[PDB]
């Protein structure tokens, strides 16, 4: 495995952007699903036709 | 043109119109429907159906003289006209009627028939004026939880339980001499009127209106009353306007003025230089549509209302309007707006010359309510004549560019989209 030394750095950078991302992820998803996690109904029978 | 005199608590505001052949006179207090509470809602409106009785428009009639009253969200009036010889007998019966001796309206079998026919008005519209329910749901939704989003009829709920003691609460509280502006136009002269309220002596209370809490708050939000029973879909789209003394009134009056009215069976509507029929006409995605400019003491409304039987295309309607307002920031040219600088003065001419004393006196008492005095309508063409394209891109460059907005529609509605895809519309990715 010669290339131990140089594979290690890599996942270091890759690990730590991609948990970045992850997370920025989750708040996005939450900002644009916002208006349809907090939406209210009611319902008033209609009188009969 | 107009004097506006203090005499005492009570302020007087005349019109004088040599060439005319009728007078009014009348009071316009400086409360509406922003000035009551949900249980309450639609005393003001019980009161101008009380003004209105057979009783009291029996006596009116024997002396030749005609009522009139109107109920908004800042003012009520109640307005009596008649010949121009005879403006001490209005002044006279409106003293005897309205401002003392109003127990005799307040009597039962009165008040028990004039609630049971503004019950039967007020049902009436919630079922079959959806046009104008759904404007009125539009204020309910973008002033919730504020006294600008009360409706001005009322609820069936807050009349439903309005009692014998409710009214006579209000008008203490609100038909004062410091609420009060006593208007006169037509055939009438400012001398005449004044030297007649100092002789009869007329007074109303002397207290002052109690203060509200709150204060006129816009939240971008949305109501949706779906009914597929319905034939065609209604729906308005607002951002938050201009109130009344802005510096910005008459850029945001012109802003809609762009993109004015239309009528898809009139001839002569398919012919205006407006850009925006060029998307709409060939595959007739509405019926007609208007924009408007919505003014109040504290906030107000700028956008628009459509009626369409296009019921699968909505989308392209709401995406092709709202692109279209995208241009007054970023792009609009100046035949634009010369061309509405033209219309708008057209259109202000009519209404503060319509020649009805009834209309000036609710426009004048309203506007001295607040600005304490009248701007002249030629004073106004100086104005609306100032604006630059300059002025329209820094106006809507803060008020409608990437902004909230409220939504409100009913009928067939299915295919009108969610919030956020019609939120994301209000600005554009390429500018
Ligand atoms: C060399 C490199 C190439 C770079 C060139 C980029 C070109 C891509 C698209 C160009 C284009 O026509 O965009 C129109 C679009 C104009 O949109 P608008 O003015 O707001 O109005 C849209 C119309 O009114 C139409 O309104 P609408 O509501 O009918 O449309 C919905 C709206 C709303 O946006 C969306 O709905 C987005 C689309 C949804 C997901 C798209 C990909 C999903 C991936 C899943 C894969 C399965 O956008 C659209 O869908 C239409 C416009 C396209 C938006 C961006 C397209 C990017 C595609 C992504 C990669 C695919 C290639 O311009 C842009 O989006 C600007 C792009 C600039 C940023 C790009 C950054 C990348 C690097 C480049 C730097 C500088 C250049």
């Amino acid at each position: 495995e010669p290339e131990h030394d140089e594979r290690k750095r890599l996942g270091l950078k890759t690990v730590i952007i991609l948990s970045s991302l992850y997370l920025l992820s989750i708040w996005v998803k939450k900002f644009k699903w916002a208006g349809i996690k907090t939406r209210k109904f009611v319902f008033n029978p209609p009188k009969p036709r | 043109a107009e004097v506006t005199q203090l005499s005492n608590g009570i302020v007087v505001a005349t019109e004088h119109n040599p060439s005319a052949h009728t007078a009014s006179v009348g009071v316009v207090f400086g409360s509406g429907a922003a000035n009551e509470n949900p249980y309450n809602n639609g005393v003001s409106n019980l009161w101008k159906n009380i003004f209105l009785s057979k009783e009291n428009s029996a006596v009116a009639a024997k002396e030749g003289l005609a009522l009139s009253s109107n109920i908004s969200r800042d003012f009520q009036s109640y307005i009596v006209s008649s010949l121009p010889g005879s403006t001490d007998k209005s002044l006279d019966f409106l003293n005897q009627s309205f401002i003392q001796q109003k127990a005799n309206l307040l009597s039962s079998s009165n008040f028990e028939a004039t609630k049971k026919s503004v019950l039967k008005q007020v049902q009436d519209f919630e079922e079959n004026d959806h046009p104008n329910r759904v404007l009125e749901h539009l204020h309910s939704t973008a002033f919730q939880n504020t006294p600008l989003s009360l409706p001005t009829r009322g609820t069936l709920e807050s009349l439903e339980n309005l009692v014998v003691a409710d009214l006579e609460s209000f008008a203490n509280n609100h038909f004062l001499n410091s609420n009060a502006v006593v208007v006169g136009t037509g055939n009438i002269k400012h001398e005449d009127l004044v030297n007649s309220i100092e002789s009869k002596n007329l007074s109303l209370q002397t207290g002052t209106k109690p203060v509200l809490k709150k204060k006129a708050a816009f939240l971008g939000s949305e109501v949706r009353l779906r009914d597929d029973t319905l034939p065609k879909a209604w729906i308005s789209l607002a951002v938050e306007g201009e109130p009344v003394n802005s510096p910005n009134y008459f850029v945001a009056k012109l802003a809609a003025q762009i993109f004015g009215s239309y009528n898809a069976f009139e001839p002569a509507s398919r012919l205006q230089g407006i850009k925006l029929l060029d998307n709409i006409q060939e595959y007739q995605l509405c019926d007609n549509f208007n924009h408007f400019s919505l003014s109040y003491k504290d906030s107000g409304l700028w956008g628009f209302s459509t009626a369409t039987r296009n019921v699968t295309m909505i989308d392209d309607l709401i995406h092709f309007t709202l692109k279209q307002w995208n241009r007054l920031t970023i792009s609009v040219t100046d035949t634009e707006v010369e061309r509405a600088k033209s219309l708008l003065k057209l259109q202000l001419g009519q209404l503060y010359e319509s020649g009805n004393p009834v209309n000036d006196a609710n426009l004048l008492g309203a506007e001295v309510l607040i600005k304490g005095s009248k701007l002249s309508l030629g004073e106004a063409f100086k104005k609306i004549d100032a604006i630059t394209v300059k002025d329209v891109k820094a106006w809507a460059g803060k008020r409608l560019w990437d902004q909230d907005i409220a939504i409100a529609g009913t009928g067939q509605i299915e295919g009108l989209l969610d919030y956020m895809r019609i939120r994301s519309d209000m600005s554009m990715m390429r500018w």
